[PDB]
């Protein structure tokens, strides 16, 4: 919330101190449906065929 | 110059220009297949006991004194491979661990990392016994102390004598590599099995124990970050177990 | 709820830098397709 | 020969007939809709349980015929109608206004039709990203007992092409459905008690036999 | 293979439909005509837009439908209706009135229908004195921003061929438009905002994506 | 004219003069190699996987209906194959079953054994739905029942449609054998894996449900033993799973 609309939306942070064991980030990997993946190219595309598979690269 | 590695479903990522140390010479390997012939036959899971596991990161801070943990038992929650070792009377394996920092180039400080074969520690009280919860607690690391330690059933874990009673600076004598964070941040260790019998079971004996210890102090300046954190990642190797059929 | 495979990222040490450089940071994700992926039954999108 | 599986199951019918209106006061009797299964055809439906894996293509064929309301309006001088049959594949949009925009999605196939014409035909493939399609699942949909995700086949709709302001009509279409090129695996016996419900094998418990006088009874010869 | 350019583009849809009379007093709803582009079909628009350039051949067929007036006069014995259908390149006379001479001239092709018969279709070629259409022009027309002029396709225009004096009657026609043989050039990203109308690329500014509870929210494993 | 069989570190011994079913022709098997090439990679555990597994027995006295048990998860607290479960997302294998009774000759009495691939059940209500703890209970026997049953989610268990609204004198079009206690007393079924997909996830799907059935009733007079122990083993075959790394 409050960044939808900002070049923030894209940035994940890394913040200062020592916090060495907490979570970054995390997301089910789901093209197509999840939100976090579902306006890129490869979701944009998905969204035309009712069925699809393969392997994916992060 | 960015190397991918892929265990099983597990993938972690170094730099290729590693340097890898092989604890004798030698490469683990299954014990071949007649030391014991007739009545012992075993059976190898290679499933996913062959994957990275990684531990919580430790925090490295301007007054650590070191941490240390014990294998196996490190990794008796670990999935599959801990699964094993409730299942099995008898096991053997060997492992690589993997170590690496996250630090800056305006940060400083020197690590030994060593790998200790039959690790046995001492207690705090000479005329004393050491308890089975001081000597490991499983995936989380003990700690090194800067002073000398009291109370009952604990390890002596003065950093200077390592808890085993020699100088801290000979340490050198086992398979160890130094982790210089104005040169290189990452150390490799190819461990095989250990033991004067050929396989042996995994719950009251500790075959070796990994010790991580500064030398120098981690030191920085006016609004760096105050910690660095240092991660762990451990892949069995030929792990092998008594037959069931 | 999803029956997907998920990705984490943890904090293993923490960031060290030296006097006078910014202390916070950024990461960034990049994702594509690899060549064996297969697409059927061409239908509407949902967007427009 | 006439026992082949091709012989036995390869044979057309009437799985639904449906009504719709060009005006209405309701406006979902301005089109009508069928979900494909082959679970609410009680002959078809036995003949195919006898096995638990299929696969088959689909053919379609369409008999449409129209009326003027009985309301009030006559002397007319009407062109012949037209009419739209959409197919909906499995993850596609579905209408809910006879106005919506899914009406025209390029994604969708879709067939004109205008009366007087020989009647129109569509033909399906198999489509499921699994290998088979099954009678029987003894299993959870992630949850419903017995239904499994993999037997979606899509859906049929229809509705008139006129433009704006049209005059009132009302019609019904058949369809007629076919399976082509099957194939079956792992046979079972057949089913002894009649159907409760579509979705479920419910069940009353029924008789095995008929009864007859004694264990030795054999009507006289002729 | 679902995914070639030829499968994903080459397919039929409805981009005009309008009404037209044999009498009335405004003298426009004489005829029915439509500008052919691919600019008012919102679906189709969204997928010729990931290309820069195109080009393709068109294939149109027309679906025509004819009612007697609800006015007053019944009891009538009519032999069925028929149709021109003129097509118009670019650089050609447009009528403006139904009786107007263009709809005799020898080099706007015309297609004559009566009712009853099978739907009536032409075919139309890559029409273009440039080698392939643009959908996006970063230009002046010469002075509209983004408006070229070697994108002008032609026009379509439909009327009743009755003699003097005709019956009242009112006709739809619906208009089926498809591509084919086609070839595509520079990709582009997909139009994330709605479109606001038929010539520009206006939007008002648009979220990226949806939001979630924080950035570390995995829902719960079944 | 007695053989012994060993699998890992399980031993039991049956008569070879055995009589063996292969379900449909066709024996177990790994799924070759390339399904699916790229981005799914198998392993096989065949460590304690391969070895037998045996049930509690059940008593077989002069009213009993039948028995019946879901596959799998009836072995789903069985050691490493039930560790296997949930440790992996996917998985497949084949089986063999070995039944066995325990009786004399002057006992008397006939029993059918069939493995149903699928076995669908209905609900005692009509409109109504069956539950999860209904349809089984694990390594404990459902029971089949003599009259027609009532309350809410059961099964509808009457012997005679044996839950799925067949005539049951045709089951006999499944994999089956007969035991009459005048001629022999045991039987094995080797099933292979049976799906309309390579692979599953094993814990919200059934594949197969063994049932046993008596069609003539247990006999005996005057002061023989009052019930006949029937003994159940199972051996997995060729499991696989999804890899890890």
């Amino acid at each position: 919330e409050g960044k939808l609309d900002t070049m923030e939306i894209y940035r994940i942070p890394v913040q200062s101190g020592n916090h060495q064991s907490s979570q970054v980030f995390g997301f089910q990997v789901q093209p197509g449906l999840d939100n976090v993946f579902k306006h890129t190219l490869l979701g944009e595309i998905l969204n035309y065929y009712a069925h699809w598979s393969g392997s994916i690269k992060l | 110059r960015v190397r991918s590695i892929t265990l099983g479903n597990s993938t972690i990522t170094t730099q290729e220009s590693a340097n890898v140390v092989v604890a004798y010479g030698r490469w683990p390997e299954y014990l071949k297949d007649n030391e014991a012939t007739a009545e012992d036959q075993p059976t190898q899971p290679d499933v996913a006991t062959c994957r990275f596991y990684t531990l919580e990161s430790v925090t490295w801070e301007r007054d650590s004194p070191g941490w240390w943990w014990k294998f196996p038992d490190a990794l008796k929650d670990m999935g599959l491979f801990g699964q094993n070792m409730y299942y099995h009377y008898l096991g053997r394996a060997g492992y690589t661990i993997h170590v690496q920092c996250n630090a800056s180039k305006f940060h400083q400080g020197c690590l030994m990392v060593v790998c200790v074969p039959e690790a046995e520690m001492g207690c705090s009280q000479v005329d004393g016994t050491v308890n089975e919860h001081s000597l490991s607690e499983g995936e989380t690391a003990k700690k090194f102390a800067s002073t000398s330690t009291n109370g009952t059933n604990t390890v002596q874990s003065i950093v200077t004598n390592a808890g085993m009673g020699v100088g801290v600076g000979n340490l050198t004598i086992f398979p160890h590599q130094w982790i210089n964070l104005r040169t290189n941040n990452c150390a490799t260790i190819v461990m095989p099995y250990i033991n004067n019998v050929p396989m042996d079971n995994m719950f009251r004996h500790h075959n070796f124990t990994l010790m991580i210890i500064p030398f120098v102090p981690l030191d920085y300046s006016s609004d760096s970050s105050t910690y660095v954190p240092i991660t762990v990642t451990v892949a069995p190797m030929c792990a092998e177990y008594n037959g069931l059929r | 709820y999803t029956s997907a495979g998920n990705v984490t990222c943890w904090y293993q040490t923490g960031i060290v830098v030296p006097a006078g450089t910014p202390t916070s940071c950024s990461i960034m994700c990049f994702v594509s397709a690899c060549n064996d992926f297969s697409v059927r039954l061409l239908k509407d999108t949902p967007f427009i | 020969s006439e026992s082949s599986i091709e012989n036995f199951l390869c044979r057309s019918a009437c799985v639904y007939m449906g009504e719709y209106h060009t005006t209405n006061t309701d406006t979902s009797k301005l089109f009508a809709s069928w979900t494909i299964n082959a679970r609410r055809m009680v002959q078809m439906r036995r003949k195919l349980e006898l096995f638990t894996y299929v696969r088959f293509d689909m053919e379609v064929t369409f008999v449409i015929t129209s009326k003027q309301d009985q309301g009030t309006q006559l002397g007319q001088d009407m062109p012949p109608l037209t009419h739209q049959i959409m197919y909906i594949p499995p993850g596609g949009p579905i209408p809910k206004s006879v106005t919506d925009y899914t009406w025209q999605t390029s994604t969708n196939p879709s067939i004109f039709w205008t009366e007087g014409n020989a009647p129109p035909r569509m033909s399906i493939p198999f489509i499921s990203i699994g290998n088979a399609y099954s009678n029987f699942y003894d299993g959870w949909s992630h949850g419903v007992y017995g239904y499994n995700t993999l037997n979606h086949m899509g859906q049929i709709y229809v509705r008139h092409v006129n433009g704006s302001s049209p005059l009132p009509m009302t019609s019904t279409v058949r369809m007629y459905f076919k399976p082509k090129h099957v194939k079956v695996w792992v046979p079972r016996p057949p089913r002894l008690c009649q159907y409760k419900n579509a979705s479920t094998v419910n069940f009353t418990p029924t008789n095995i036999t008929e009864k007859r006088q004694s264990i030795n009874y054999i009507p006289e010869t002729v």
